[PDB]
């Protein structure tokens, strides 16, 4: 098997700046044909790859100017000339000169973009999920700039560390933003002793604290 | 054929 | 273009087969190779067919472990694994490269674990938090095996100021969540909904978000 190897592994970009992805055979990629059959992949996350170029250098039908493909032999280049909010994704080399064909390891692209400050949003347990059993307070902070956050959750007054789950989104190709969710997961008995929950979020943005919270009584 | 962009099959 | 058979929890030692099925065009005059994804590592090529005499190739890692056929009448391409175990836990596609055709994907679970349905919590928001003159609404679906889930605010109407999480595991169930901000005049007056499909269950469920009231 032949391998493809590509640099680098992460590669950030003010919306605006040119970009290279790099990649490099184990061995030669030109067949006795004349012919180098090698071509990039593109995939935002959770859809289907889509190709950029094939053969080294032509463009799919659809693929803006600023898509170049460069290199020979056993080194290749992609180069993006200004790069743009929709870029964000994976790209891949891929080889079909050998038997069997070969993906590189993919080299995600992020967006620097100007900071942002999350609008927070907090929610109370649906009554469906009440008379299950359990109890989920969540809160969304969305589209914020740049990727790293904390989150506490205070009920009362104290702060709580467990039954917490978070997830982020891959940088959105609109405006390059963020979001997160954060839940926390409590029985109803635990739920309906406590009066007072709280989210708080630090970002850079700020040294003081996004406060939203709400008090189960008054609805 | 041509059937694909890549090395056709042997 | 390219549909795609749903996600499949099979149990580990069976065999699976996935159909690729063509619609704008014929796929006798392409070359259908299938591609693996392990959602932590990248592409990996499986094999490819020429479906006009049933002609193929498999990679070295892939003989005997993997089946091509095709029906040129139904302008269908199968894909069938056998012996599968947890390296085969993955999402496969379907691609016809001479156009660059793919299919939405294919998720595969292999597990003994049996398959659960999600619950549905629609998310509405305290007493009127009002940010400005916009609404902000959720959807929690928890509780389901296995991956994927399919989301969508009104069977998809709701383009825009949408955000849905990545699905975190957690005691061997998955949970997810999304998110909808629209302009204080639509919601309440026009009424919103979120579907979720767990097609690894044949289970479609919509969440009207009503106002809450005595709670």
């Amino acid at each position: 098997d032949v391998v493809m190897t590509q640099t680098p592994l992460s590669l950030s970009v003010t919306i605006g700046q040119p970009a290279s992805i790099s990649c490099k055979s184990s061995q030669s990629l030109l067949d006795s044909d004349g012919k180098t059959y090698l071509i990039w992949v593109f995939q935002r996350p959770g859809q289907s790859p889509k190709r950029l170029i094939f053969l080294v250098s032509k463009r799919d039908s659809g693929v803006p100017d600023r898509f170049t493909g460069s290199g020979s032999g056993t080194d290749f280049t992609l180069k993006i000339s200004r790069v743009e909010a929709e870029d964000v994704g994976v790209y891949y080399c891929w080889q079909g000169t050998h038997f069997p064909h070969t993906v590189g390891g993919g080299t995600k692209l992020e967006i620097a973009r100007a900071d942002a400050a999350p609008t927070v949003s907090i929610f109370p347990p649906s009554s469906e999920q009440l008379t299950s059993g359990g109890a989920s307070v969540v809160c969304f902070l969305n589209n914020f700039y740049p990727k790293d956050i904390n989150v506490k959750w205070k009920i009362d007054g104290s702060e709580r560390q467990n039954g917490v789950l978070n997830s982020w989104t891959d940088q959105d190709s609109k405006d390059s933003t963020y979001s997160m969710s954060s839940t926390l997961t409590l029985t109803k008995d635990e739920y309906e002793r406590h009066n007072s929950y709280t989210c708080e979020a630090t970002h850079k943005t700020s040294t003081s604290p996004i406060v939203k919270s709400f008090n189960r009584n008054e609805c | 054929a041509p059937k694909t962009n890549m090395k056709h099959m042997a | 273009k390219l549909q795609q058979s749903g996600a499949e929890l099979v149990r580990s030692g069976a065999s699976v087969k996935l159909s690729c099925t063509a619609s704008g065009f014929n796929i006798k005059d392409y070359y259908i190779q299938w591609v693996k994804q392990r959602p932590e590592q990248g592409l990996e090529w499986i094999g490819w067919i020429d479906p006009e005499n049933g002609n193929s190739e498999y990679a070295p890692r892939f003989q005997g472990k993997a089946t091509m056929t095709a029906d040129t009448l139904s302008n269908t391409a199968y894909l069938q694994l056998s012996s599968l175990t947890s390296e085969d836990t993955a999402v496969y596609y379907c691609n016809a490269d001479l156009h660059d055709y793919w299919g939405q994907g294919t998720t595969l679970t292999v597990s003994s674990a049996k398959t659960t349905a999600p619950s549905v919590y629609p998310l509405a928001p305290v007493c009127g938090d009002t940010t400005g003159s916009s609404v902000t609404l959720g959807c929690l679906v928890k509780g389901y095996f296995p991956e994927p889930v399919t989301l969508t605010w009104n069977s998809g109407s709701l383009s825009s100021g949408v955000h849905t999480f990545p699905a975190v595991l957690q005691s061997d169930l998955y949970t997810l969540s999304s998110s909808v901000t629209v302009t204080s005049s639509t919601w309440p007056s026009q009424s919103i909904t979120c579907n979720v499909a767990h097609p690894a269950s044949s289970t479609k469920v919509d969440k009207k978000i009503e106002p809450r009231v005595t709670s």
